[PDB]
RNA sequence: AAAUUAUAUUAUAUUAUAUUUAUUCAUAUAAUUAAUAGGAUAAUAUUUGUAGUUUUUGAUACCAUGAUAAGGAUUAUAAAUUGAAAGUGUUAAUAUCAUAAUCAAAAUUUAUUAUUUAUAUUAAAUAUGUAUGUGUAGAUAAAAUA
């Protein structure tokens, strides 16, 4: 008898992805700091899709000429989140990057995907405790621009932690 | 939770004075 | 790996701190034990109403030490540093001079880490003191040892 | 194991003052019967804190570690809580 | 803001290893005169069992 | 008594029962545990030897 | 590891990498020998009226394992990936059953088969004191043979630097010595072959008396000459490295390629599934099982599937 | 703490009967506060 | 700097009974009582051994 | 039916039948994190809540282990010595969770009508008839129904 390896027609392309052990990598719990949201947890999202935006790109590193890092300050500085800056309406946009921001057309349009297509700023756990994993799955308006999956409904903050609790913060 | 593999043939009333590679092809379900 | 888990870790050093506290503590409760439970006059200065009421005070003195060390040494003298085993002080299952329990110190001798003789198990070793008169002659040879042979001052 | 050194440690009339009790009256009263310093109030008393008068007098709450003593009486005036339970 | 379900929900910790996540759904305890105002806060009840 | 075994010249006991803690001539005649080998133990059972020889930080 | 060259001396990322490993101490801990305490005994796993395969797992620190095939007719042994920790006790099994070792076969060369090769020919010889012991292998490995000294270097294991290896000495296949003419026990090694990567299933095999053939068969990826036996009467496959139970080998070090190792688990398919594969390391499976429940093998013929044209599968944290 | 002071009375002298002087520190092994906490005389532990 | 023993703490002894006596007013002292003092409440007090 | 392998020594035991206790069990709990820092008799740095924040405690599996019992042979041609005692081989049954993704049983501490085994308490009863264990223990200085 001589068996077949059982394979797949149609296989998803995230099933091609390399582990060392060819097994399912370790998913560890976030550290304590993310049990609560708070106004040091808030912002956790924000500074790393801003971080993303502007590092090397791509398999051959091109680096992103506008750096959109020096936003972060005056974005938290006024109280408004990532997952906030997806509730401001078009109008609202326009308010928030002349007079506040003063983000000029390059930097404008650098920033602009990531608010295309309401990218969820929930932290994804990892195998090791400083997760800088951001889900850039896209957002839909029932579930809070959360994108709806892996548990991530209309509060979740931080993948494995506790809901947002408004009436907080 | 790990779910244990099984074979075909019972393993009631097997004789333990078997060789190794035999009782190792009789575990995984492919015996000489 | 890695030595032991660090919850041992913190409980050797609260036992530490334990040794710590009555090395603090022992000779300020000695004194205020001495004085506070005398009947006898302190002095030919001091006697009567000021003896007793001398007493009083250091008595309200010793009350009022939150988290003084009073707790005697041999109640949590008992704790290994390598692993979490615990042992009982007075049997077999520790041993006083490593200060390891009976399992640590056979993975030392196991291990080759000490420098250990070994001798028979139904003999008294090589100890002319304990071949004579057992733990209690050499107890008090290092009574002898260690106060006796000094005429005090 | 050794004498009288195990770490978790009755009626009798000709013994009652001198069974665990304090060897001497001339003594005074540990630690738990007085106050210490500042305190915001302890759930429950240990139990060598020595019944007195002020216990069945005053009477506002005992709590010994579990037990409530609501019934005063003067049998108890001079010893510690172990041999009232 | 657990939602009750009955299925359970598998989440694959390794090669042959899964987890298997579902919660047994508490239902409220009887309503009749015995169980109202019941002691819980004490844990040392000594109420006289009728 | 030198007709004994276990004979040293000086009296290793006290000859009284109940020679206990609560007696305050026991506590003046007593040794401090000041600098025995408790403080010897204090000082050195720790469950890693590196961490008595230095800080960790500063070796690094 | 490598040379300490100028670069590797002032970059700043090698001292954080050996803070990180290792701690404080900087060094890492080596491969040391097992003790004569914590080892087993000799084990006979397979009876048969051709041959007898007799072998003990956990024989290094490594977690390497020892096999030895012994012919019932010839009384000839044979060692498969000569390297235990205490080869007395297989002398003294060699000779408590009048049994005479002729050759033994090497898989690849890496540190895990060949640290005590030498010993296990001193010992032998000196047993059979009382016709040399031959090596098979393979010529490729001669790339891992140099490098058996830095092996030693890293893995701690001093006492077997300075040993010229057997596979090194002069056999038929190379110039012999012209010594000055006014000896024979290292100058020259008759009983010695080399392995060819041609291998097929018609003349790729070692005559182990009997009517018993031993079919080698080339198969690189965690090696760049890596040999495996295979027993078609028995069903025995002497996999080494290449196949372990619910894995494979690594491809995480040097002349190792990925895509060689995809090439040597695809040339396994014509096998029956009640073939007992055995393993270098670990314990045994068969290679039904390893089609059915190794994922290694389902991402292989996967990638061979969707079209992919360089499948490179390998694992890179396992057995050496 | 007010309804326990009834039958237990406050013998209270302060936080200066914690604090022992300078002159009785190498008798307490270096110490001055009988605090259930050890405290040292550092800035860099402080 | 004295060790070993109570005996050989003069100065220390002395210092301790003069700030004991320093920081202890006598109106807390006071309300300490001894066994008997407490015992005398009791309707049996004193019967012998 | 022989040779003696045999150890042998003495004592104890239970719901008499109920009560207190050392451990066991029930049900109430407290405890939580990370890192260095040199001071008198020294040719001159004033200095240390400063550089740390998303800090570490996270892989219990089905390998081929090992214990048990049983049978073999060699040496005494000396009356000296404190002392004539020591090494070497084979078969049955039983058994085999260490290359992997976690978490506080008795890691572990403390307490309450309540569960035991032990701890000592603990008694009547001649109308008749009457009440046999396995074991647990200490150092070890008798021997022939097969
Ligand atoms: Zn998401
Ligand atoms: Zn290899
Ligand atoms: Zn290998």
């Amino acid at each position: 008898k001589v068996s077949k390896v059982p394979t797949r027609s149609v296989i998803p392309a995230d099933a091609l992805r390399y582990h060392p052990r060819y097994s399912v990598p370790r998913k560890m719990v976030l550290s304590n700091t993310f049990n609560v949201v708070g106004e040091n947890n808030r912002y956790t999202s924000l500074k790393l899709i801003l971080e993303k935006l502007s590092g090397h790109v791509g398999r051959r590193q091109y680096k992103m000429l506008c750096n959109l890092e020096k936003h972060y300050d005056k974005l938290k500085d006024e109280g408004i989140d990532w997952h906030e800056l997806k509730w401001l309406s078009r109008e609202e946009l326009i308010v928030l990057f002349d007079k506040v921001l003063h983000l000029t057309r390059t930097e404008r349009a650098a920033l602009l995907p990531a608010i295309e297509a309401k990218v969820c700023g929930v932290l994804r756990q990892t195998d090791s405790r400083h997760s800088t994993v951001v889900c850039m799955n896209r957002g839909n308006a029932n579930h809070g621009w959360r994108c709806g999956r892996n548990g991530h409904t209309n509060d979740v903050y931080f993948e494995g932690k506790a809901k947002a609790n408004t009436a907080a913060l | 939770v790990t779910k244990h593999a099984q074979i075909d043939f019972p393993n009631t009333l097997l004789d333990t004075k078997h060789s190794t590679v035999e009782q190792t092809a009789m575990q995984y379900n492919d015996p000489m | 790996g890695q030595d032991v888990p660090k919850r041992h870790t913190h409980f050797v050093l609260e036992s530490r701190l334990m040794y710590e506290k009555s090395f603090r503590d022992c000779w300020l409760h000695s004194v205020c034990r001495a004085i506070s439970q005398l009947d006898e006059p302190l002095s030919k200065t001091v006697v009567g109403t000021h003896q007793k009421m001398l007493q009083r005070k250091v008595t309200c003195f010793q009350y009022n030490q939150y988290g003084l060390f009073k707790t005697p040494y041999y109640r949590l003298a008992n704790v290994d540093r390598y692993h979490a085993v615990q042992g009982v002080a007075g049997t077999r299952e520790w041993v006083p001079y490593v200060n390891v329990s009976y399992w640590t110190m056979n993975k030392m001798v196991r291990g080759g880490n000490l420098l250990v003789h070994r001798v028979h198990y139904t003999g008294w070793g090589t100890d002319s003191h304990l071949k004579k008169g057992g733990w209690e002659h050499r107890w008090n040879k290092v009574l002898q040892r260690n106060v006796l042979q000094y005429s005090r001052i | 194991y050794p004498f009288l050194r195990r770490p978790h440690i009755n009626p009798s009339a000709p013994y009652f003052w001198s069974f665990m009790t304090a060897k001497s009256q001339m003594a005074f009263l540990p630690e738990e019967n007085y106050i210490t310093g500042d305190w915001t109030g302890k759930f429950f008393v240990s139990k060598r804190q020595v019944y007195t008068l002020q216990h069945a007098t005053s009477g506002a709450k005992v709590r010994v570690k579990i037990f409530e003593f609501n019934s005063p009486s003067r049998w108890n005036i001079g010893k510690e809580m172990n041999t009232l339970t | 803001g657990h939602m009750p379900t009955d299925v359970p929900r598998l989440v694959k910790t390794g090669n042959t290893r899964h987890n298997r996540l579902i919660f047994p759904l508490q239902f409220p305890p009887a309503t009749h005169k015995f169980n109202r105002a019941f002691v819980d806060a004490g844990y040392q009840r000594q109420r006289a069992i009728t | 008594s030198p007709e004994f075994k276990t004979f040293t010249g000086y009296p290793m006991r006290d000859m009284r029962p109940g020679y206990g803690q609560n007696l305050p001539d026991y506590i003046m005649k007593k040794r401090l545990p000041n600098n025995t080998h408790y403080e010897l133990f204090a000082r050195r059972d720790i469950p890693n030897e590196d961490n008595a020889m230095y800080g960790k930080y500063l070796y690094d | 590891s490598y040379t300490p060259n100028l670069t590797s001396l002032t970059n700043q990322v090698n001292r954080s990498e050996r803070l990180r490993k290792w701690g404080s101490a900087g060094v890492p801990p080596g491969v040391p020998r097992i003790p004569r305490l914590e080892a087993k005994g000799i084990a006979i796993l397979h009876e048969s009226p051709k041959v007898i395969l007799a072998g003990r797992s956990r024989c290094n620190n490594f977690d390497s394992n020892q096999y030895m095939l012994i012919n019932k007719a010839t009384k000839r042994c044979l060692l498969v990936d000569a390297s235990d920790d205490w080869p007395d006790d297989w002398a003294a099994f060699i000779g408590a059953s009048d049994l005479t070792l002729t050759h033994v076969f090497l898989t690849h060369c890496h540190i895990d088969n060949i640290i005590n090769l030498n010993a296990f020919l001193t010992i032998c010889g000196s047993r059979q004191k009382q016709d040399e012991i031959g090596v098979m292998w393979c010529p490729a490995e001669e790339c891992w043979v140099q490098n058996f000294k830095r092996s030693c270097e890293r893995y701690g294991r001093f006492e077997e630097m300075h040993q010229v290896l057997p596979m090194m000495c002069r056999s038929l296949y190379t110039p012999q010595h012209l010594v000055d003419p006014v000896r024979n026990a290292r100058h020259l090694r008759r009983n010695d072959v080399l392995l060819s990567a041609a291998t097929n299933r018609a003349t790729s095999f070692i005559d182990f008396g009997n009517g018993v053939l031993l079919y080698y068969i080339f198969s690189p990826g965690h090696s760049p000459g890596h040999m495996m036996l295979h027993i078609p009467t028995e069903r025995i496959l002497f996999s080494g490295d290449l196949l372990f139970f619910n894995k494979v080998g690594r491809v995480d070090l040097p002349w190792a390629t990925g895509v060689r190792l995809a090439e040597s688990l695809r040339l396994l398919e014509a096998l029956p599934d009640n073939t007992v594969v055995v393993p270098g390391h670990g314990r045994m499976t068969t290679l039904g099982r390893e089609r059915r429940e190794n994922k290694a093998l389902q991402q292989c013929y996967q990638r061979q599937e969707i079209g992919k044209q360089e499948v490179s599968v390998g694992f890179n944290e396992g057995y050496l | 703490r007010r309804e326990l002071e009834k039958y237990m009375p406050d013998i209270t002298i302060g936080p200066k009967a914690l604090v022992t002087p300078v002159s009785l520190m190498n008798a307490r092994n270096g110490h001055r506060v009988t605090h259930d906490l050890l405290h040292s005389y550092d800035p860099h532990i402080g | 700097s004295p060790h070993g023993y109570i005996r050989h703490f003069e100065n220390e002894v002395r210092d301790l009974l003069q700030y004991v006596d320093g920081v202890t007013p006598w109106k807390q002292a006071q309300k300490i009582r001894t066994y008997w003092e407490v015992r005398s409440h009791h309707p049996m007090p004193q019967f012998n051994r």
